[PDB]
């Protein structure tokens, strides 16, 4: 759990847990 | 350290890596650096004797 | 018995040029400076992830004043390595967390790339500095040569890796030696890719949990079955190619 | 500094208590000064209509508060020795140093209290007993502060004006006292005041290649570089920067990762500096989480040190005045 | 220039002579060069203070 | 106005209070109505609560003190690093003297 | 005279401030580094061929498992045995403390 975002484990949840940041900001 | 070691005879340095007789603290032995003022007190000889 | 070897110093040499392939380019520490073990043992016990590093498990599983975000200064985040690197600071409960090293000074050694250089020699990479005795009295050491051909490899054998730094010790197992575990305790190389980058935190993961995991081992009765079996009469001994026996296990086991 | 703070956080929960212990994030002490004479004269009068002091605030001359703070003038000296320092150094005039009652807050505090009234300077035989009443409010102002409940650094009052009550049991002690800090503030306050926070002394030692990239990490955090030089018979290089202390919270951690470990860096408290606004000026809008420009980096570290020591909203220039209604 | 303005006598040790030979791999005039370099820049620092 | 104990409330809600209950809400005790200490809070220029003498605009986290005799209300700082310090126990908006008993 | 400028006449057994060649050697190089120089190479370097005559040049012994170790605790041995004590440390504390 990089910077306090993402799963603290990707286990049980349907998905592999890729974060990317938002590119859509201001 | 080498001070200490001369005036102490059985106290050696352990070939690989060296004891820092005088940092007295987990952490700094773990840490790496010194943190606390330490003081010795040894006697010594000098070129007279 | 091949139990323990002592080398001569150019045969240290020469083993350590054949062997460059395999060897690491660093000379100090400071390159796993948040990369080491104790940085990853912090690490998985905060439940951080270190951006190379491996993820695992986490360890330990109202309104304030204290907390309150008009209060904040918001100057640059926090990131994570900082969390690793003072935990007591920026932790609210570090449990379980390592201190890691702090610094060591850097080496500064000098590679000679050819040998008819004198061993001492003033480097372009190095910057510009800028009463009677009796007759009898020398200088110590006045016959000897300030350097021989192996002063510049020795002096290179200092800063090698293990076990190329020593003179002596004792054979080691063939499957005891990876041979690799150097190149994955590194950061990956730029521009690979995802499967690559992936691979090499699996392998950090169980280097990780390795050397947490590990407890010095039990002293235990020892027994030997092959020195029981060669006690009775029934098992004969010889000598033989590892191919045909190899075949005869094949056969053996059918 | 980080690694200092990291220790006493180590002692804290492990050998001295058993405790779980919550820390907030780092932040700095700062400091307030001035950097004009104040626009209007400034007066207040104690509850007991009558006696009332008059003063301006003034910002020093620029080795002066180093120079009491290193301590190579005194307050021991006699008068005469201490005309002679300012005379000598800052082109000081005689009739000027003659007048200076004490340094505030502490004995040797970067701020001086000044006489400025020569025509009422013979009532002495009155003023006098109200000069250690007056002192103490000034060591108290600057003490304190106005604007942010932190230190005065490097201002000057002078009192322009005095009218005293000539009955002692009538003014008595404790009244004098707030009239001064009050008069003080007032003072602070009509000059343009502005916040100071420290600045930090970095000395990096890196390799070649690796110079550029302290360059960057130091643009980001509002740093910049004093001297570069190479180390003569080494390899190596040395930066020497200066940072302020609220943007070095991390710095040799993002400049060792940003280097492979080879940058490294030493940090140390050198001066004081301007923090880049006006702390007073109410059109600012802050929102609770971005980071700010530069124009309102005052406004917005003034606002907030003063929610966290839990003081009051608002601050204003006429908030020290006294009450004409 | 804590020392020297806190009232004390001041000595000095040049420590890592080997770096000198075994890491720089200088020859020994440089050597000698730069060890001249650090005796009179602490005689600098000291002079100023 | 205040009770000798420190707590403080409005009179218009106590007086029916203490006519119904001869008692005072706060603690089970009962309290004679004349015991209660009228309470006087100086306001800023802009409208608010201060300390008459240090300016100091009140907070919930300000330190709140009264002087039992003459009723004004004061940070406990100035009350502190004028009287406690220097020897005086005078009101600083009137001299009227009071002991130490009475602040609250 | 083992710092400075000075240098040595080997003919006249003398120090001279004034350089008797044009290549020669200060006296603290002549007579200082240059041995530090030598006994830190022959140990590094020849720990096989010429420590032992090396060695005994100098007067020092070791025993045979002392030569077996590697390089750098046998240079702390080697250099223990021939600066010995640090009194040097010693006269510069008790001449200016």
């Amino acid at each position: 759990m990089y910077n306090g975002i993402g799963l603290p484990t990707p286990r049980g949840s349907g998905t592999n847990g890729y974060v990317q940041r938002n590119l859509s900001l201001v | 350290d080498c001070l200490i070691e001369q005036t102490h005879p059985e106290i050696r340095k352990r070939y690989d890596q060296d004891l820092c007789y005088t940092d007295i603290l987990f952490t700094e032995q773990e840490r790496g650096v010194g943190i606390k003022s330490t003081p010795v007190t040894v006697v010594l000889p000098d070129t007279k004797g | 018995t091949y139990q323990r070897w002592q080398f001569t110093l150019p045969m240290m040499s020469t083993l350590y040029r054949l062997a460059n392939q395999l060897l690491t380019d660093l000379v100090d520490d400071n390159y796993f400076y948040l990369f080491d073990l104790k940085a990853f043992f912090t690490s998985k016990a905060l439940n951080m992830a270190i951006p190379g590093g491996p993820k695992f498990e986490p360890l330990v599983r109202d309104w304030n004043e204290f907390n309150d975000i008009n209060k904040i200064i918001i100057r640059q985040p926090i990131r994570t390595e900082y969390k690793i690197a003072f935990p007591y600071l920026y932790n609210n409960l570090p449990h379980h967390v390592h201190l890691t090293w702090y610094h060591t000074p850097n080496v500064v050694f000098i590679k000679t790339e050819d040998p008819d250089l004198p061993a001492f020699y003033f480097d372009p990479l190095i910057n510009p500095i800028s009463f009677e005795l009796p007759e009898f009295v020398e200088p110590f050491l006045k016959d000897t040569p300030l350097y021989t051909d192996n002063t510049a490899n020795g002096i290179a054998l200092l800063w090698a890796p293990r076990p190329f730094n020593l003179r002596s010790g004792r054979t080691r197992r063939a499957l005891d030696i990876p041979l690799v575990k150097n190149w994955y305790r590194e950061h990956c190389p730029a521009g690979q890719p995802v499967k690559v980058r992936v691979s090499y935190q699996k392998l950090l993961k169980y280097y990780v949990l390795n050397a947490l995991k590990h407890r010095p081992p039990k002293a235990q009765k020892k027994r030997y079955l092959f020195r029981s079996f060669k006690a009775t009469k029934f098992f004969q001994s010889t000598k033989l190619d590892w191919v045909e026996v190899g075949l005869q296990v094949c056969r053996q086991g059918y | 500094g980080e690694l200092y703070l990291d220790c006493v956080m180590h002692d804290l929960r492990k050998m001295y208590s058993e405790i779980d212990i919550k820390v907030a994030d780092p932040v700095v002490t700062f400091c307030e000064t001035v950097v004009e004479t104040s626009s209007l004269k400034c007066f207040a009068e104690t509850p007991n209509k009558k006696n009332k002091i008059t003063m301006i605030a003034e910002p020093l001359e620029k080795g002066l508060a180093e120079d009491i703070e290193n301590e190579v003038v005194q307050i021991t000296w006699n008068r005469k020795k201490l005309g002679e320092f300012f005379q000598t150094k800052y082109d000081w005039d005689l009739l000027a140093a003659r007048s200076i009652w004490a340094f505030g807050p502490d004995a040797t505090g970067p701020n001086i209290l000044v006489d400025d009234t020569l025509p009422s300077e013979v009532d002495k035989a009155l003023l006098g007993s109200v000069k250690d009443s007056i002192v103490q409010g000034f060591q108290w102002g600057t003490r304190e502060g106005p604007l942010c409940d932190e230190l005065i650094r490097n201002v000057k009052f002078k009192i322009l004006d005095a009218v005293v009550a000539q009955e002692p049991l009538h003014r008595g002690g404790g009244q004098i006292i707030p009239t001064a800090r009050r008069v003080v503030y007032s003072a602070f306050l009509m000059a343009t005041p502005r916040l100071m926070e420290p600045y930090y002394f970095v000395e990096v030692q890196a390799p070649a290649d690796c110079v550029s990239a302290v360059y960057t990490v130091l643009a980001r955090r509002r740093g910049h570089v004093t001297q570069d030089a190479p180390i003569p018979g080494s390899p190596l290089y040395t930066i020497k920067a200066f940072i302020p202390a609220i943007d070095s919270f991390g710095f040799e951690t993002d400049l060792r990762t940003h280097t492979q470990g080879q940058a490294f860096s030493l940090s140390v408290f050198h001066h004081w500096q301007i923090v880049p606004g006006d702390p007073l000026d109410k059109s600012i809008v802050i929102r609770p989480l971005e980071p700010q420009p530069a124009p309102h980096l005052a406004r917005e570290f003034m606002i907030k040190t003063r929610r966290r020591k839990g003081l009051s909203e608002d601050v204003s220039i006429s908030k020290f005045f006294d009450d004409p209604m | 220039k804590h020392a020297v303005q806190e009232r004390l006598a001041v000595t000095v040790c040049i420590n890592k002579i080997d770096r000198l030979i075994l890491e720089l791999k200088l020859p020994p005039t440089d050597a000698y060069y730069k060890l001249r370099h650090i005796v009179d820049e602490v005689n600098g620092l000291i002079s100023m203070y | 106005v205040c009770t000798p104990d420190g707590i403080v409330f409005d009179l218009l809600n106590i007086v029916p209070w203490l006519k119904k209950y001869g008692t005072n809400p706060s603690n089970g005790e009962k309290l004679d109505g004349r015991s209660l200490i009228k309470l006087n809070f100086s306001k800023n220029s802009e409208g608010k609560y201060h300390c008459p003498v240090l300016f100091t605009v009140f907070t919930n986290n300000t330190h709140i003190v009264a002087v039992r005799t003459t009723g004004n209300v004061y940070a406990y700082e100035a009350v502190e690093q004028l009287n406690i310090k220097a020897k005086n126990f005078r009101d600083l908006l009137t001299d009227e003297p009071f002991s130490r008993q009475d602040i609250i | 005279r083992l710092w400075g400028d000075i240098y040595f006449n080997p003919k006249t057994r003398k120090f001279t401030k004034k350089a008797p060649t044009s290549s020669s050697q200060r006296s603290f190089v002549e007579f200082i580094l240059e041995p530090l120089y030598k006994i830190l190479a022959q140990v590094v370097g020849d720990v096989d061929t010429s420590l032992p005559r090396t060695l005994d040049e100098l007067g020092i012994h070791l025993t045979k498992e002392e030569l077996k170790l590697n390089i750098r605790p046998l240079l702390r041995l080697v250099c223990k045995k021939f600066f010995g004590e640090f009194t040097g440390f010693v006269d510069m504390c008790v001449q200016h403390i």
